[PDB]
Formats: structure tokens, C-alpha cells, sequence
RNA sequence: AUUAAAAACACAGCACUCUGCAAACACGAAAGUGGACGUAUAGGGUGUGACGCCUGCCCGGUGCCGGAAGGUUAAUUGAUG
RNA sequence: GGCAUGCUUGAGGUUCUAACUCUGGUCCGUAAUCCGGAUCGAGGACAGUGUAUGGUGGGCAGUUUGACUGGGGCGGUCUCC
């Protein structure tokens, strides 16, 4: 992580992370697709989500969440830059070819984990199911349907904690705050997501954010009541509604969950 | 309303006419064969297979007899981990149990099970509950030793 | 489109009488749900979305008074 | 676009809050699609606008959040006269 | 008074699977995983959806907001002795 010198209006501010832990130059081919850029448009045509567009070019890796080989020792060759993502991908190599791409845990650069029904358990990379493992440990990439994949606590440098165990739910305290009851044969893998250099970050000039994939926002106070309840006014106005989305949702605190089919399994709200 | 036609139920008898829900006519006994709908057009036909009727009556508490004998053994040795540590490590199964119970006890298997005790924690000899009954079900004796 | 496979219900229209007589339209529509019926002679269940007044018919006649009429207008069941 | 190029709008940066995944949210009579083939170091919304030193008191009014003890309170039942 | 147990019935609590549910897994139609069908896995009488009813609701719409007046706006005045 470096600093920049302010060589021109941009450069003032710019905060770097750079590796040279990276493999330089290539990915490998065969998992490697085609990714088109949405605009933030649905099948009507008609812009959705708002504050999106623009870019990159940018190949979709197909990143393995199932992890189903098991008693196959695998290999790791070297860790990658992935665009589509916040952490570092890890290429594997298993005992017979087969390489393929995972999430990469804090170990780097050939170590050998192994992936199974359980088996070497204690490493940073073993995937291995809920049950067998102890309280109080620190896992990432947490299945909720049994085969579905990973999909909890998967961005960079993020983790979970386990704490309880009785019966079929086995509780584990999410980074949020928030304490599930997660089924007891659903995989997960020990240790944690390999870039945590990334909220040490700052962009520095206006254009940084413009390539890659956000455009500019405008306040609600700067438009007429027809746009925007906010709504115009002479000079700066305080906007005398109260703060409210453009379609008129209370946005300083509204309470806005009501799934009502999940809430068996939520023991202790985020607070 | 429905005619019964089986006995090991909890309301059952031999040709006895109950009064019951209609979901619980429409979507349980019917569809297996323990029941049907009264009528007046086939009951010439019922009155001719009473004598059927208690032959069948006295065949289905004689198979259970000879195998009673088969499910109490508790011989099963399931080969779950975590030998002489003591903190849970074992392959306890959900769907492989239901091959152990079929393989030396009774052939049916069909686990859709509404559980929060499903798992079970460290190394002993504990229960998990296993497809007895359609309205009830307690749970089986599981032993579980090293590998 | 909203229909029963067996009673022939359809969506109807009408209107949405306020305290102050404000006229305005609505739409009734019928109570259906999907449901899976068992036969014994092709010993398989057919699934059909039916009104629950279609569930009344059906424990009346019982299957197959329903289903063969029902083909004998010329549907899929 | 064709009388207004600004002190206006943007901005990097800052804070508040909602969202545990079939997510909040939006477009759709509905099927479904965006979000995102992403998973809280993420994603929506509202204000202020690099940097430096800082951000005081008021919870009565209005809103949101928390709590149920007690009061009133909807069709639905229909005693009694 | 209650004693018992029954007969029915409300309200609450737990559990079970067979209804419904699965934007789970692998077979089949199929050279497609959209859609079905078969089987296991999860939830489970909840969710969800009709119809009757409470609440919130400038998100949205149809509309109303008088006259005399030494210009009309402000103020004063509209009936009876």
C-alpha cells in the first residue's frame, strides 16, 4: 500500500494497494466466458437501477463454489487478479489435471490443502461440513441449501464465527451482527478471504470512479417538485419533507423487512 | 362419511363409518387404499367381501409378528469418526441412515422430516428420528463408535 | 388466463362503492389453486388448477366423471 | 440546440440509515427480468462537498424506533326485549 | 361446592407428515435444463393466493377556494329596530 506525490490535481490523493504476489500476464483459457454489460436495463428496456454504466471489458471466470471433489489432494499453482470481484482467486491443481478456479484463503502460492468429507482438518482452504469442526472457529464460503454452493461471508477479507451447536442448526454469528441457525450438512471452508488491503483505499479524481461502472449522482434538493419530492425552491431550501426516497419511502431509519417465512431461523436481529 | 377398511390407526375399525375432515379424507387415506366414500350402487359388492375382509383382518398383525423379531437387535454398527478424541467429528448422515435401517431392519425409506435435532453432538449413543409413522414419530436408537 | 378446468368461471367486472357513492371499477376473480388428484385407473396423479368450488364437485362425482366430460369438451385432462 | 456559461450541477472525500439472499429496491395485471451469475471491506437511499482546525445546548411540536399493563376500536357471532 | 369421564367448542403450547412450497441436488423427454415428469433433501399446516373488513397512504386523480370596493390587495361590511 503506497502513497502517490502530488504531481498533478489528480495525483494528490491517490492511495495505492499494489502485489507483486500476482501472477503476472495469462489467464487460463478454458475457464474463461463472455460477460455483457447491462446498463442497469431489464427485459423492458427501461432503466431499473439508477447510477450504473459505462466501463470495461471484462471475461466472467468461472469460480467454483461447490467444491464436490473430495479425497483428491489439490494443489495450488498461483493466486490471480479477478475484475468481476473484491478478492483474489487461487488456480488449483488437483492430483489428475482438472484445474480450476476457487476463492483464496489467506494461504498463497503452492500450499496442498485437501477437500473433503472431512480429512487433514485443520488448515486455512479445507472444505469440510459444519458439524465436524469446532466451536468458536472462523470459517468463509457457507452453503444455506445443501449443494447450492457458498453464499455468505465471500467478499474480501470477510468471515464468520461459529458459536452454538445442538440438534440439526448449528449457529454461527454473521459479520453483520446478525446470529443464524444454519443446517448442519452444509459445507463451509476454514479461514478467511485473502484481500483485506481493500477499505485502505481512496480513489483520488472524479474520473477513478467513472471507469469502473458508476456515473455521477444529483442530490434531491437540486431538482423541481415535479422530479423528486425533495423538490425545488428559492435558494438552498432544507427540503421541508421529511428525507424520503424519489418514490416516497422514509430513508432515515424505516424498518423494511417482512419476509415472514425465514424469521424461524434468524435468533438475534443486526443491532 | 369415508367406509374404513384399516384397523392401526387411532380411529379405526373394521366397517365402522367415521366423520372426518375433508382434507384429511381427500389427501391421506384415499390416495393409499385405507379408506373409501360410502355409496349405494356397489354395496351388494361389500356385503360379499366381509368374509374378505376379516381374512385380511388376520394376515396383517401375522406378518408383524415375524418381524418384531428383526428390528430391536440393535446390531447396526455405524462407522461414524472422531475415535477417542471427544469433540464431535463424526459423519452422523441425514440420508445415509436410511440405507442402515433398510439394509438389516425394514425396507421402506422415505425421509421427509421436519427436525431442528437432526445432528447429533459428541461421541455416545444418541437418537435420530427416522420415518415410522405418517402422523407420529419417535426417534431410533443409533450407535455410534469409531473408525 | 383465470379459468377453472372444471366450472368454467371466468373473471367478471364491477365496481368499488365508497361512502360518498365514488364509482370505480375493480375485478373479481376466482379463488384457484394449483392441486394434484389421484386416479386409480392410469394409477397417477393429474395436477389441474381447480376453484375451491371445483374442489366440491370433485367430492361429489369423485374422479372420472369429471375427467372424461372434461375431455369430452375437448381439453388436455 | 436558437438572448443567461455562473458563485449553479458534478466530484474525490465524510456521516447517517435500511438490506442475511428467492435480499432492500425498481419495472411489470401476471410469468418473469434488472440488481448480480454479485453476498454486509457488498448493494440501495438522503444530506454535506479536496485539505487544515473543529462541529455547542433543546426530545416540548411533527416523524421514525421500543414497550405492553390498561383504556377505546372493524367486519364476524346474535343472548334478550 | 365440585368429584370425577364423557359428549361436543373455543383460545393457547408442542410435535408429526400427507396437502401446498423449493429462483436445491441427479435421471428422463433432449442434441436444450425454459418447461414438465420421476426420485431423494429442506421447510410444513406456516408461507402464499382469492373474497369480506380495519389502518396508513399528495405515491396518484377529480375538484373547490364569494361579493361590495372613488383601480384591487390589506382592513371594514353582508340580517333585523
Amino acid at each position: 500500500i503506497v502513497k502517490c506525490k502530488p504531481t498533478s490535481a489528480g495525483r494528490r490523493f491517490v492511495v495505492k494497494v499494489v502485489n507483486q504476489e500476482l501472477h503476472k500476464g495469462a489467464p487460463y483459457a478454458p475457464l474463461l466466458e463472455k460477460k455483457s454489460k447491462s446498463g442497469g436495463r431489464n427485459n423492458n428496456g427501461r432503466i431499473t437501477t439508477r447510477h450504473i454504466g459505462g466501463g470495461h471489458k471484462q471475461h466472467y471466470r468461472l469460480v467454483d463454489f461447490r467444491r464436490n471433489k473430495d479425497g483428491i489432494p489439490a494443489i495450488v499453482e498461483r493466486v490471480e487478479y479477478d475484475p468481476n470481484r473484491t478478492a483474489h482467486i487461487a488456480l488449483l491443481k488437483y492430483a489428475d489435471g482438472e484445474r480450476r478456479y476457487i476463492i483464496a484463503p489467506k494461504g498463497v502460492a503452492a500450499g496442498d490443502q485437501l477437500i473433503s468429507g472431512i480429512g487433514a482438518p485443520i488448515k486455512a482452504g479445507n472444505s469440510m461440513p459444519l458439524r465436524n469442526i469446532p466451536v468458536g472457529s472462523t470459517v468463509h464460503g457457507i452453503e444455506l441449501k445443501p449443494g447450492k454452493g457458498a453464499q455468505i461471508a465471500r467478499s474480501a477479507g470477510a468471515s464468520a464465527q461459529l458459536v452454538a451447536r445442538e440438534g440439526a442448526y448449528v449457529t454461527l454469528r454473521l459479520r453483520s451482527g446478525e446470529m443464524r441457525k444454519v443446517l448442519a450438512e452444509c459445507r463451509a471452508t476454514l479461514g478467511e478471504v485473502s484481500n483485506s488491503e481493500h477499505s485502505l483505499r481512496s480513489l483520488g479524481k472524479a474520473g477513478a470512479t467513472r471507469w469502473r461502472g458508476v456515473r455521477p449522482t444529483v442530490r434531491g434538493v437540486a431538482m423541481n417538485p415535479v422530479d423528486h419530492p425533495h423538490g425545488g425552491g428559492e435558494g438552498r431550501t432544507s427540503a421541508g419533507r421529511h428525507p424520503v426516497s424519489p418514490w416516497g419511502l422514509q430513508t432515515k431509519g424505516k424498518k423494511t423487512r417482512s419476509n415472514k417465512r425465514t424469521d424461524n431461523m434468524i435468533v438475534r436481529r443486526r443491532k | 362419511e369415508v367406509i374404513l377398511l384399516e384397523k392401526v390407526a387411532n380411529l379405526g375399525n373394521l366397517g365402522d363409518k367415521v366423520n372426518i375432515k375433508g382434507g384429511y379424507a381427500r389427501n391421506f387415506l384415499l390416495p393409499q387404499g385405507k379408506a373409501t366414500v360410502a355409496t349405494a350402487e356397489n354395496v351388494a359388492a361389500f356385503e360379499a367381501r366381509r368374509a374378505e375382509l376379516e381374512k385380511a383382518a388376520a394376515e396383517k398383525k401375522a406378518a408383524a409378528e415375524a418381524r418384531a423379531a428383526q428390528l430391536s437387535e440393535l446390531v447396526v454398527t455405524l462407522g461414524a469418526h472422531a475415535g477417542d478424541e471427544g469433540k464431535l467429528f463424526g459423519s452422523i448422515g441425514t440420508r445415509d441412515i436410511a440405507e442402515a435401517v433398510s439394509a438389516a431392519g425394514y425396507p421402506l425409506e422415505k425421509a421427509e422430516v421436519r427436525l431442528p435435532n437432526g445432528a447429533l453432538r459428541n461421541t455416545g449413543e444418541f437418537d435420530v428420528a427416522v420415518h415410522l409413522h405418517t402422523d407420529v414419530e419417535t426417534t431410533l436408537k443409533l450407535i455410534i463408535v469409531a473408525e | 388466463s383465470r379459468v377453472c378446468q372444471v366450472t368454467g368461471k371466468g373473471p367478471v367486472t364491477g365496481n368499488n362503492i365508497s361512502h360518498a357513492h365514488n364509482k370505480t371499477r375493480r375485478r373479481f376473480l376466482p379463488n384457484l389453486q394449483h392441486h394434484r388428484f389421484w386416479v386409480e385407473s392410469e394409477k397417477r396423479f393429474v395436477r389441474l388448477r381447480v376453484s375451491a368450488k371445483g374442489m366440491r364437485i370433485i367430492d361429489k362425482r369423485g374422479i372420472e366423471a369429471v375427467l372424461a366430460d372434461l375431455r369430452a369438451r375437448g381439453e388436455k385432462f
